[PDB]
């Protein structure tokens, strides 16, 4: 393992959440995140054990807020009356997934999400849709790109719905299955895919099922510039997020011997979250840090 | 009929982890906590609320570690 990154370098992590069905969660992301990573490195003593509390109740703050755009259908969109966007609601269950460690939340809320994903965005092919995209694209990271669009955007919805299988296993029967297609879809065009950061974030789709290796796994690891990073030419944002995604998916294979060099080159940016279009590569980062601190031998 | 030992099983567990946490009153206990609960199926939906309100009321106290 390596040194954790210093605690004070996150302070600007806690946020107030403010602002619609889509800023509200650009807000909740960096506090939720902030947390997640603090905990898990035990950095609070030497930090301050009681801001855990306030940056708690802010998530609470965050979630009920939310809740206000939850929509009859249990989808989510920046306001009640918009069309419900695919990767929002699983944006949605992705947050509040790594959330239940911190506060309650109803997982009803998770699972409808979960559920409306599969039965009304889902294609029979196993690809994910999304017909109502959101307002902010600058939150959803290099899935602003257009190329590639139907594996990327079923791989994160795949990511979700991984991330929220042990919380809503019980709730929704056919979360196994819709698993299986998404796998199947981003299995069939794995090979063919150009961009490094679908490599990076269909890799970890794929890694978390047991179905990254063989010429998949190959292509995965051989994406990879200078076997530390995964790039596009385009915004530095989307190598980091990129890379995070590599990084949890090398984690998920448990090659251990491929990961020191990834995780200096993500410490070597210096990159500690926030502002104007941070959301996945904030989010990202620190799940994926804080991943490696937790298992990483 | 698993599932309801296994919803059983998690009503079990949510229920250790959280008496654990009112004994320890730590980060890592409170994570564990807040997760298990959060698996204990609606079906005891009264017990949840009663074994959330035991997290939030350790919370009121203070962490230490």
């Amino acid at each position: 393992g390596s040194r954790s990154t210093d605690a004070e370098r996150l302070k600007h992590l806690i946020v107030t959440p403010s602002g619609a069905g889509e800023q509200n969660m650009i807000g909740m992301t960096p506090t939720v995140i902030a947390v997640h990573y603090l905990d898990e490195t035990e950095q609070w003593e030497k930090f301050g054990l009681e801001k855990r509390q306030g940056a708690l109740e802010l998530i609470k703050k965050g979630y009920t807020q939310q809740l206000a755009f939850r929509q009859p259908s249990s989808a989510f969109a920046a306001f009640v009356k918009r069309a419900p966007s695919t990767w929002l609601t699983a944006y949605v269950v992705k947050v509040f997934s790594l959330a239940v460690n911190l506060i309650a939340i109803d997982s009803q809320v998770l699972c409808g999400a979960v559920k409306w994903l599969i039965l009304e965005k889902q294609k029979p092919d196993g690809v994910f849709q999304e017909d109502a995209p959101v307002i902010h694209q600058e939150m959803i990271g290099g899935l602003r790109n257009n190329n590639e669009k139907d594996m990327a955007l079923t791989a994160f919805v795949l990511i979700s719905l991984q991330e929220a299988k042990d919380i809503c296993e019980e709730q929704v029967n056919s979360l196994p299955g819709s698993i299986t297609k998404a796998g199947d879809f981003l299995e069939a065009n794995y090979m063919n895919l150009q961009r490094s950061y679908t490599v990076a974030i269909a890799g970890y789709a794929l890694a978390q099922m047991g179905r990254l290796k063989g010429p998949l796994l190959n292509k995965f690891l051989t994406t990879a510039k200078d076997k530390n990073r995964w790039e596009d030419p385009g915004k530095q944002l989307y190598n980091v997020e990129a890379t995070s995604y590599a990084l949890l998916a090398l984690l998920q294979l448990k090659d251990f011997d491929f990961v020191p060099p990834v995780v200096r080159w993500l410490n070597e940016q210096r990159y500690y979250g926030g502002g104007y279009g941070s959301t996945q590569a904030t989010f990202m980062v620190f799940q994926a840090l804080a991943q490696y601190q937790k298992d990483a031998p | 009929t698993d599932a309801t030992i296994k919803k059983e099983q998690k009503l079990i567990q949510a229920q250790n982890l959280v008496r654990e946490f009112e004994k320890t009153h730590t980060v890592s206990a409170h994570r564990k906590a807040q997760k298990a609960v959060a698996l204990v199926s609606f079906e005891y939906k009264v017990k949840k609320m009663v074994l959330q309100e035991r997290i939030d009321n350790v919370l009121k106290q203070g962490l230490v570690r």
